[PDB]
């Protein structure tokens, strides 16, 4: 019972890869703060957005809680592990550009 | 400093007038009182230009004082009665560099200043203007303690027949209501309404634009942006140096705006100017019956003149606003760009189509006569952040750009400094041009020249086996290191010395390289002497055996230029050296690090800040 999972869609690998239908994707850059961007990505295949900090820099710039993300910095993580992700978004750049799959109430 | 001073500010007072204010400041960073207050009178009383570059530049410096407020209070409150043009704007700028000096009179200044602009609310309203627009930026709490009166007697003042307070009074009802969101607008938009009811239709806009615009700065992050137009991993050094009703009333101020959309459509290029900047934004809250008020007022403006500059504008955020039902109006839009950009206000449609993007595959076709306009900031910026956004094609952007740059590159003088800031700016994919390079900064007398030819060739020697490639870039660098020696101007000096980056200590570290650098650690300049020992330094891990042996004949010197030299500023300067040389070539020094204590130890025992 150690992790918490926020994340009411099971699965959404091949669901989003559909064009149209359930979502409308959109692109966020976040630019660095002292304090971090303050936002956590917890999901397997989809790498779905765990937690965001609301008084940070990701909550003024939208970046809801229930989203997916598939491209960060340019580069298409639409297929790896959290973790790895976790490992590009601290290599990379302090702005980060963020694509968030941002499902439209369904 | 008192007769000699008053040659140079008598010729500051008849381009080399703003360089004698510039050198007046440098002069009171380095600064007796009693005389520069007559020479300020005597300046002040003569012409008013030079008397405001005087007193405010003085004061920004040498620092707000009891003194110091009382007597200049009483020349800045003499000015405003009665003044000329654009003197009454620095005049009034200087009351707001004093009033964020952040002194005990402030309190009393600048409530002074706000009671008697309310009393007037045209060298008297629209210095009141000024002001209260300059202390609601610099200082938002003493500016909220007048709210009841400020849009009371504002509302009134602001739809009297003029213009200087028209552009000015709405800036500072801007700056008002700025201050109220973060913290009157029923009041607000009864005494707008009220005026809406020709010289009584672009005020209102801009205030239904208030609650638009605030409310959504989504509008504003994109025109603000193109008007203009490090990492967290790094490890730190190990040795550390010293350092509501907006909204809801939002399509309702567009309501206002759609019949303020085609009333005025060639009244009295003033009107014209206010509706032409507000409609995209107020159409980016909520767009088609908006946008038809909007496109009639707008397309018409954009073949007429004295707006085409602002019409792309306003088209480009239409642009990013409209995105689907824009496609009707693509015919209209891309055929006044293809016939504008041939003639040679272009730098626009450049930036626009840019913003029409934020797309189709016609845009690579686009691209052959939107190059051929000429090398322009915004067309580089925009190709550079076309292939950011729509990296569809970013080898053909590439690809043809480049032959772009081989036409320039290839064959007056800003253009080719801009063009070199055109291969410097952006990412780009350059042997033969570089060396032809080393030829143009060494035959040229252009400071400005040489100043940037330097920072190219450093950046494109970035990729940094074939052994004709590394002695291709021996031979660039030490013809830059011969530059970095010879050369008087010490800016392309500062330039060349502050480019070699960590990136080319493995060229630097050569013998032939580090001979150079031993003799430019004798350079007339403190500064880059310091940055060499720095230089040097990081070096002295790689080849110690030439570096250390001569950085101990350094230590020497510095130690002695320390105990021996009787003077402030070389041992002050042989202190800062000394810092420089134990941070970047601590190895060397810790053997010797009792006899450098004891002669610091016997400094701070010594009888200069």
């Amino acid at each position: 019972c150690n992790p918490k999972s926020v994340l009411k869609r099971p699965v959404t690998s091949e669901e989003l890869l559909t064009p149209g239908a359930p979502y409308a994707r959109k692109t966020f850059t976040i630019v660095g703060d002292a304090v971090g961007w303050g936002f956590v990505v917890r999901g397997s295949k989809p790498c779905h957005i765990q937690a965001v900090d609301p008084s940070g820099p990701a909550a003024a710039a939208g970046m809801k809680v229930c989203q997916f993300v598939v491209s960060v910095n340019g580069l298409n993580v639409l297929h790896v592990d959290y973790r790895t992700v976790n490992n590009l978004i601290l290599t990379g750049p302090r702005t980060i550009v963020m694509e968030v799959m941002e499902e439209l109430e369904c | 400093x008192x007769x000699x001073x008053x040659x140079x500010x008598x010729x500051x007072x008849x381009x080399x007038x703003x360089x004698x204010x510039x050198x007046x400041x440098x002069x009171x960073x380095x600064x007796s009182t009693r005389f520069y207050d007559q020479l300020n009178h005597h300046i002040f009383e003569l012409e008013r230009k030079g008397g405001i570059l005087a007193i405010a530049s003085l004061i920004g410096v040498e620092g707000g004082n009891a003194t110091r407020i009382g007597r200049f209070a009483n020349y800045l409150r003499n000015l405003l009665p009665s003044n000329d043009p654009v003197v009454m704007e620095m005049a009034s700028k200087a009351i707001g560099r004093l009033a964020m000096a952040g002194d005990t009179f402030t309190a009393e200044y600048v409530e002074f200043e706000v009671k008697r602009a309310l009393e007037w609310l045209e060298g008297r309203r629209h210095a009141a203007v000024l002001v209260l627009r300059e202390l609601a930026i610099s200082v938002p709490t003493f500016f909220f303690q007048q709210v009841q009166p400020f849009f009371d007697n504002i509302f009134v003042a602001v739809w009297d027949p003029k213009q200087a307070i028209r552009e000015g009074a709405v800036a500072a009802l801007r700056a008002c209501l700025i201050l109220t969101t973060q913290r009157w607008y029923r009041h607000t938009f009864e005494e707008a309404e009220k005026g809406f009811d020709d010289d009584r239709i672009h005020g209102a806009l801009l205030i239904l634009n208030e609650l638009v615009r605030i409310s959504s700065m989504e509008g504003e992050r994109l025109r603000e942006e193109m008007e203009e137009i490090m990492g967290f991993g790094t490890k730190p050094r190990h040795i550390t140096p010293f350092t509501x009703x907006x909204x809801x009333x939002x399509x309702x101020x567009x309501x206002x705006x759609x019949x303020x959309x085609x009333x005025x459509x060639x009244x009295x290029s003033l009107i014209q100017m206010t509706i032409l900047n507000l409609l995209p934004r107020l159409a980016a809250f909520r767009p088609t019956q908006y946008l038809q008020d909007t496109m009639n007022h707008v397309l018409s403006c954009v073949k007429k003149e004295k707006e085409r500059t602002a019409a792309f504008q306003a088209l480009g955020l239409l642009s990013v606003a409209v995105r689907s039902e824009f496609k009707v109006y693509l015919p209209r839009v891309l055929d006044i760009i293809r016939a504008a950009l041939p003639p040679k206000v272009d730098a626009t449609v450049f930036t626009c189509i840019s913003m029409l993007a934020r797309i189709q595959q016609d845009i690579k076709e686009l691209l052959e006569p939107m190059l051929a306009v000429g090398l322009s900031p915004a067309l580089t910026a925009v190709l550079y952040d076309l292939s950011r956004q729509i990296p569809q094609l970013k080898k053909d952007i590439q690809d043809g750009l480049l032959k772009m740059l081989s036409l320039v590159l290839m064959h007056d003088v800003g253009s080719i400094t801009l063009a070199l800031r055109t291969l410097g700016s952006f990412e780009f994919e350059l042997t033969q041009f570089v060396r032809h390079c080393a030829d143009h900064f060494l035959n040229s007398e252009h400071k400005e020249i040489r100043m940037e030819a330097a920072r190219t060739c450093s950046r494109l020697l970035t990729p940094s086996v074939s052994q004709t490639a590394v002695q291709v870039v021996a031979d660039v660098l030490s013809k830059l290191l011969v530059v970095g020696i010879t050369d008087p101007d010490p800016d392309i000096r500062y330039c060349v010395l502050a480019s070699l980056d960590e990136r080319f200590d493995a060229h630097l570290a050569q013998a032939e390289n580090l001979q150079a650098l031993f003799v430019a650690l004798n350079d007339q300049v403190f500064e880059i002497r310091e940055l060499a020992i720095c230089t040097v330094g990081r070096l002295s891990s790689m080849n110690p055996a030439f570096v250390m042996p001569f950085l101990r004949k350094m230590l020497i010197q510095i130690l002695t230029e320390l105990e021996h030299s009787g003077i402030g500023r070389i041992k002050e300067q042989s202190a800062r050296m000394l810092g420089h040389l134990v941070s970047n070539a601590p190895r060397l020094i810790r053997p010797y690090m009792e006899p450098i204590l004891k002669a610091l130890i016997l400094k701070l025992k010594d009888p200069n800040p």
